[PDB]
DNA sequence: CCGCCG
RNA sequence: GCGGCGG
């Protein structure tokens, strides 16, 4: 949801021995996936910092006891020499999409928000195949794959959805 | 707002005749102005 | 990714260098890379010889001309609004008719412009480009007469625009017609005045036609010679000297008025060729031995009589023929004003050689840079020709870099007569893009140019053809002159070749602008490839052979107007000039020599030639373009990579990988939603916007001054006088704003002071200031805020003191201010892009992947065309993109398809069957079949005849694939969309149309102080004009009030629209409006003069509107 | 006498000018720089044309809305805002008569 | 025609 | 004022 890097003002600036833009980077931050395990973990910081010719990945950030980050070996920048980088990534906890002009976070008065990309999920497909068992053969096999970065599982997902279906079936409950 | 310029220059001409008619009233003199006037005055 | 290119007709040479135009023009303009040794003495040199040997006795001569010392460098000139101009001067030595000869070894008169390596020029501060101009070549043609169908006149005309306009008319019930200036004379009168006597003249000239009775007029005044001389002179319209005041005649002999254009080429082509023959001189230029010598009013007359007569050949010239139109170079139009500088000098100079002492004058007597600075500043700062570099994109650049125009000197053409020039002429073939025009005013008038054609020695734009003598056709080119292109029969390059040698009997070719079927052993030449026929931009397009010429204009313009997106990539379908255009253009920087590199860092890459050399590139970060644009170079090279010479070392603007590219590929389903893509709406899937898929940044550049008056110096500081602290955060830097700042409208970018109410203290505001704190600063707040709209971030900051480096300040300018202001540009529903075949339009809905079209497979689409917008416009290209981009999805790859020449239907359903494999193999082993979803559509399909009854689903959809559709379910619904619907990767952009130029939206402001009128300027914004066209609009309605509203509650009734503000503020009922401002205005203006404007009652009597 | 129907030009009489007219404009003393304020019998001076300043007069007898259409006794300042200011004419009375350019070219 | 930028 | 540009 927003990140920090120390000699940088605007996410439109560049940093010394950084082949990558700022805006390059924090695009590729949103390709990271990190996951907590507990509600405890509505907003964790991660802190990364790593000098001269390296190439940083999502493996560099500094664990974070309780969440785990399935995201590795994504590319975050690359660094000739005298690279200095260090900054403080913003991650948390919600739902659906949201521009960084609507939250607008700001932990520090020279952090730039980024963009929120909650959705675990990348492809849902459905499928309704011939019949199996019964008297008669007009029926329906639905078997539906889901697809996930890693953050929560395949079933996981399905049986939130579930419920949240469930969920709303129950408001029909009091007329008016 | 410029018209006053030419208000000015009207009032003045007017003016300046009353009194060289008072003063004393020397014929090439009232028409010089007289002119001047109507040029004015347009 | 794989990269295949389905191009069958062999490229035989390489592109040629796009901004070549511009590039050698200037250097061939100002000989100033070689010494005053090498040959080449025209523009500059040549401007110089042409009128330096100065003959008042006083004889100053030229002897080199040198300069080269630019006073600063390229972006300091930006960074200090610099003129980027080199410094000239010139060796010279004046004799005298004593004794002594004094040179100056150095009078430097001016300081003319640079070029880029690109090409475009700096001016103050800005980069300018001197477009291409056209007229008629300075020569001589002959043109039908106006009403009379009878016979055809002749024309002579020589530039510059002083020189005379000749025309020589035959009107046999009187006279034989010269015309100069308007007024007519005896042809023959002048030609007495030559030599020319009656006898010798009709018998060499009268050989056959009895017209010469009209020349054999004479039998009184061509009796005397040199006496009609004098006679001619009489003939001059004013009462004048009969002797010596020959100078209207000298006027026409040598010098001035006909032209000095280079001897033997410029004039005398458009000679030798079209008329007589030989030019003893430059022009009919001769006044030596008092006798005169034309060897050209005879023959024009000459070609008259032959015209009237035979068929000495078949004289009647297209006055639009490329061979009679030429090219101004930048050169050329600056080299132009130049001499036109050099004239005024010399003027001057002359002046001061009467008002000579004595041998003591030399430098500062003969020169005065005065002339010549004001001539070419003027040019290039004040000429209707150089303009503000269109750069949205690089592209854009490239293109505004090279078109033509007809309007300009105006002696060339206006703008009341052109239904003639517009049209796209025979001629313009592979010499003009018939597709690069302007739509709306303007059409066919401002073009661009061909992607070979170039321009020659003199102008006429030559193109590129293929010799072929016999059966066979050579690897050797000729660059062909309009006119020479007539002569021969030239053959298209569709033709079959089986190498070397032709291969069919009935092969096309056109004769002279005419289509004919020839034979083998007739072609004499043939086109080298289709490109020629267009330009560089509309060379751009895909499928152009399946777009109807009038979109694909729509398509070739819009590019230029695409903007630099953050992610930029490639075409997924190329026409296969992307790779140049980035190239030519200087967006992305190659690797001059073989080797290796050293440092990768993001501000600049330094590498190591294997040639024993280390440079350092240093990367224009993040640049303000001209249109505000983000303008950054982006390494695509690694720490030591051993490099192949000319390989990117950075991307540019938008050339990613070195290609162009300009938006990007996204998924697109051709069909209608509800009403969301209705007339030539678009629709989007968030998702687009997720991936930060369109995204520009953008940048404003706001501008302050701390000017000096006389009240008092405006300091510059964080100072204002309204005591406010918490809007003084941002502007921490003491009267700056700090860097990185968030500046929303209303903020304060930088902070001003100016002094008072004009000259004297209110005597009402320092009974306030002094009652709650007498110790007011008296001075004002004018400080340079957010103008309502937006800012952003604050991104770059200049300022400039008084200890000015190199700077020129403006007088009464203390020192100046700049802020550049930046922002992320998302695609939002006012957002406007368009694909390359010219299907424009607006986002209407952001729609949720949720329920988007989405295909079996889990995949989503990203946008929806509306289908509608494709029969009326005829722009099949886009549906054929679409289709191959199909494959490139499943089979991922892009293609690379030549203009007339690229893929075929066959090819692509053969590639596209190979993408049937991937989308669906992967389906039958991932373990699952046909869904009921997938066999009702095919059912539907099959009656609608897309598949052939009798077939298994597997194959079924393979030929539903074939034809370029697959199957879709809703997303909403998750039932299908009964009927294949095509899909494929589409390459679109977004235009230079932020809707950030859309919403002014009005509530409460300034009105003008003169006139009364919500004029803004401020914080506020203007109110829409109502115009009468408007107000009628509202009269037919009946819209009474509505309409009084406009006229006076809403703008000249001051206190009217108080009352009403007011009543507003109450939530009451809007006074009613008795009498507008403009009402009694206009009796006391009616009464301020004579006329007694009385307004009357019923019975006619007195009312007040006072 | 409630709506305006129709409207008329006719000549001006000398008697009527003077009839529109408040005050003869006597001097060209447009305002004096120390005070804001307008001169004496100038172009701007408000017993000729009117009051200055928003329903208060000259010297301040009268102050307020209460007595609107009432003259002050010492000196003659009637008013309401400044815009009853704007529409009031003065006269100048020229020595030697002039003509009205616009009937004559 | 109406509109907007430099 | 002049160039450009949207419909």
């Amino acid at each position: 949801t927003s990140v920090y890097i120390e000699d940088v003002l605007h996410e439109f600036s560049t940093i010394p021995g950084v082949k990558e833009d700022v805006v390059e980077i924090i695009l590729n931050l949103k390709e990271l996936v990190v996951r907590f395990l507990n509600p405890s973990l509505q907003t964790v910081t991660l802190l990364l910092k790593a000098e001269g010719p390296k190439e940083v990945k999502a493996r560099d950030f500094l664990p974070v006891a309780d969440v785990e980050i399935m995201n590795p070996d994504l590319h975050i920048a690359t660094l000739e020499e005298g690279g200095r980088l260090n900054m403080e990534v913003r991650v948390d906890r919600g739902v659906g999409y949201v521009p960084a002009e609507k939250h607008g976070i700001k932990d520090r008065i020279n952090a730039i928000p980024v963009d929120a990309v909650f959705s675990p999920v990348r492809r849902v497909a459905f499928q309704v195949e011939d019949t199996r068992l019964g008297q008669r053969t007009d029926l329906d096999k639905l078997t539906l794959r889901i697809w996930t970065d890693g953050s929560v599982t395949p079933l996981e997902a399905l049986n939130q959805a579930v419920e949240i279906l469930r969920e709303h079936l129950t408001y029909f409950s009091n007329p008016q | 707002s410029d018209l006053n310029d030419l208000y000015r220059r009207l009032i003045n001409r007017n003016n300046r005749l009353k009194k060289l008619l008072a003063q004393g009233a020397p014929e090439i003199i009232i028409r010089n102005e007289k002119r001047m006037l109507q040029e004015a005055v347009d | 990714m794989e990269i295949k290119r389905f191009g069958r007709i062999r490229e035989v040479i390489p592109l040629p260098p796009l901004t070549e135009i511009q590039v050698e023009s200037y250097r061939r303009a100002l000989q100033a890379d070689v010494p005053p040794e090498k040959r080449e003495n025209v523009g500059i040199q040549a401007a110089f010889r042409e009128t330096f040997p100065i003959e008042e006795g006083l004889v100053l001569d030229f002897l080199e001309y040198r300069l080269g010392e630019p006073p600063f460098p390229q972006d300091e000139c930006r960074e200090k609004d610099l003129t980027y101009q080199a410094p000239l001067y010139a060796r010279l030595q004046l004799i005298h008719k004593d004794t002594g000869l004094i040179k100056e070894d150095e009078v430097f008169l001016g300081h003319i412009p640079l070029m880029t390596e690109d090409g475009s020029f700096i001016i103050n501060g800005a980069d300018r480009v001197i477009v291409s101009q056209i007229h008629r070549s300075p020569g001589v043609y002959f043109t039908p007469d106006p009403a009379r169908p009878g016979r055809y006149i002749a024309s002579i005309i020589p530039l510059p625009k002083r020189g005379p306009w000749i025309d020589l008319e035959v009107e046999p019930n009187g006279v034989v017609s010269m015309k100069v200036n308007k007024r007519k004379f005896p042809l023959v009168l002048l030609l007495r005045v030559l030599g020319y006597d009656q006898e010798t003249l009709a018998r060499e000239l009268g050989a056959y036609g009895e017209l010469v009775q009209g020349l054999m007029d004479e039998s009184v005044f061509a009796m005397r010679p040199e006496e009609a001389l004098i006679r001619l002179f009489t003939l001059l319209r004013p009462g004048d000297p009969p002797k010596r005041d020959k100078a209207v005649a000298y006027v026409y002999g040598l010098i001035a008025d006909p032209r000095r254009y280079d001897l033997g080429e410029a004039g005398r082509y458009k000679a030798e060729e079209k008329l007589g023959i030989r030019l003893s001189g430059r022009t009919l230029a001769r006044f030596e031995d008092g006798e005169f010598k034309d060897e050209v009013f005879l023959p024009t007359l000459r070609y008259l009589f032959a015209l009237t007569a035979g068929v000495p050949g078949h004289e009647v010239d297209d006055i639009d023929h490329l061979g009679n139109r030429r090219i101004r170079t930048v050169g050329e139009l600056m080299t132009d004003q130049f001499r036109v500088g050099l004239a005024r000098l010399a003027r001057g100079v002359r002046e001061r050689m009467l008002m000579g002492s004595e041998d003591s004058l030399t430098p500062a007597k003969l020169v005065n840079s005065r002339p010549l600075e004001a001539a070419i500043r003027e040019f290039f700062s004040r000429s209707q020709l150089s303009q503000f570099k269109d750069e949205t994109n690089p592209l854009s650049s490239l293109r505004h870099k090279r078109r033509i125009s007809a309007l300009g000197p105006g002696g060339l053409t206006r703008e009341r007569a052109g239904f003639d020039v517009r049209d796209v002429h025979r001629t313009h073939y592979g010499r003009i893009c018939p597709v690069e025009t302007p739509e709306g005013a303007n059409i066919g008038l401002i073009t661009s140019l061909a992607a070979y054609a170039r321009v020659d020695e003199l102008g006429f734009i030559r193109t590129p053809y293929r010799r072929v003598v016999g059966g066979v056709v050579t690897d050797e080119v000729v660059y062909m002159t309009a006119t020479e292109e007539d002569r021969y029969t030239i053959a298209q390059a569709n033709t079959p070749l089986e190498g070397n040698r032709i291969a069919a009997e009935r092969v096309v070719a056109r004769r002279k602008g005419e289509p004919v079927i020839v034979s083998p052993e007739e072609v004499e030449f043939m086109d080298v490839s289709p490109k020629q026929v267009f330009s560089v931009n509309t060379n751009l397009i895909p499928f152009l052979e399946h777009d109807d010429a009038n979109r694909a204009l729509m398509g070739s313009n819009m590019q230029t107007q695409a903007v630099p997106l953050i992610r930029a990539q490639a075409p997924v379908v190329m026409t296969g000039l992307e790779e140049r255009v980035v190239r030519d253009s200087l967006a992305a920087l190659y690797a001059e020599e073989d080797g290796e590199v050293a440092k990768v860092d993001g501000n600049r890459i330094v590498v190591r030639y294997e040639d024993g050399r280390l440079v350092e590139y240093p990367l224009r970060r993040f640049y303000r373009s001209n249109q505000g644009t983000a303008l950054d170079q982006r390494p695509r090279v690694v720490v030591g990579q051993r490099v192949r010479k000319g390989d990117l070392l950075a991307d540019g603007p938008a050339s990613e990988n070195g290609f162009l590219a300009l938006g990007q590929n996204v998924l697109v389903a051709i069909m209608p939603f509800d009403g969301y893509n209705f007339e030539d709406a678009i629709v989007i899937s968030e998702e687009l916007l997720k991936r930060d898929f369109y995204t520009s940044i953008h940048i404003e550049r706001y501008e302050i001054e701390a000017r000096d008056t006389k009240l008092g110096p405006e300091r510059i500081t964080r100072d204002i006088p309204h005591l406010s602290e918490a809007a003084l955060r941002d502007l921490d830097e003491e009267g700056v704003v700090r860097i990185g700042a968030e500046v929303k409208p209303g903020d304060i970018l930088v902070g001003r002071t100016s002094f008072k109410g004009e000259s004297e203290p209110t005597p009402e505001e320092r009974l306030l200031r002094s009652i709650f704190g007498e110790k007011a600063r008296d001075v004002k707040d004018t400080s340079l805020r957010v103008p309502p709209g937006e800012g952003g971030i604050v991104v770059r900051t200049v300022r400039l003191r008084r200890g000015d480096p190199g700077v020129e300040l403006k007088p009464g300018v203390r020192e100046v201010v700049r802020v550049y202001v930046a922002q992320k540009r998302k695609l939002q529903v006012g957002d406007k892009l368009a694909n390359r075949h010219g299907n424009k339009g607006v986002v209407a809905k952001i729609l949720p992947v949720e329920d988007m079209p989405h295909l079996p497979d889990g995949t989503p689409v990203d946008v929806i065309l509306n289908p509608l917008g494709v029969p009326s416009r005829m722009n099949l290209g886009q549906i054929l993109e679409t289709h191959l981009g199909l494959a490139g999805y499943f089979l991922g790859q892009r293609y690379i398809s030549p203009i007339f020449d690229g893929a075929k239907e066959p090819e692509i359903k053969e590639l596209l069957a190979q993408a049937f494999e991937v989308y669906f193999g992967k389906r039958k082993g991932e373990g699952f079949g046909v869904d009921k979803r997938e066999v009702e559509v095919l059912r539907r399909a099959e009656k609608l005849g897309l598949v052939t009854p009798g077939k298994t689903p597997e194959e079924q959809l393979k030929e539903l694939f074939l034809q370029g559709k697959v199957v879709l379910y809703d997303g909403r619904t998750g039932e299908p969309i009964e009927g294949p619907i095509v899909v494929g990767q589409m390459f679109i952009m977004k235009l230079y149309h932020m809707v950030e130029d859309k919403m002014h939206a009005r509530s409460t402001g300034p009105y003008s102080l003169i006139t009364q009128q919500p004029l803004g300027g401020k914080a506020q914004f203007g109110g829409q004009r109502f115009g009468e066209m408007e107000v009628w609009a509202l009269e037919a309605y009946g819209a009474a009030h509505t309409l009084q509203e406009m006229l006076t509650l809403k703008s000249d009734d001051i206190e009217g629209r108080n009352a009403a503000y007011e009543a507003i503020i109450k939530g009451e009922d809007v006074p009613e409006p008795s009498v507008p401002e403009s009402f009694r205005v206009l009796v006391k203006e009616l009464q301020a003069l004579a006329l007694d404007v009385q307004t009357l009652d019923e019975k006619d009597n007195p009312v007040d509107i006072f | 006498k409630k709506e305006v129907r129709k409207v008329r030009i006719a000549l001006a009489s000398p008697e009527k000018i003077r009839s529109w007219s408040y005050g003869e404009v006597e001097k060209p003393e447009t305002i004096n720089y120390r005070t804001l304020k307008p001169e004496r019998d100038g172009l701007f001076d408000e017993r000729i044309f009117g009051p200055i300043k928003d329903y208060e007069c000259a010297c301040g007898k009268y102050k307020r809305q209460r007595f609107e259409g009432k003259v002050c006794e010492r000196c003659g300042v009637e008013v309401t805002k400044s815009i009853v200011r704007r529409y009031r004419m003065g006269h100048i009375e020229l020595a030697t008569p002039a003509a009205h350019i616009w009937f004559v070219k």
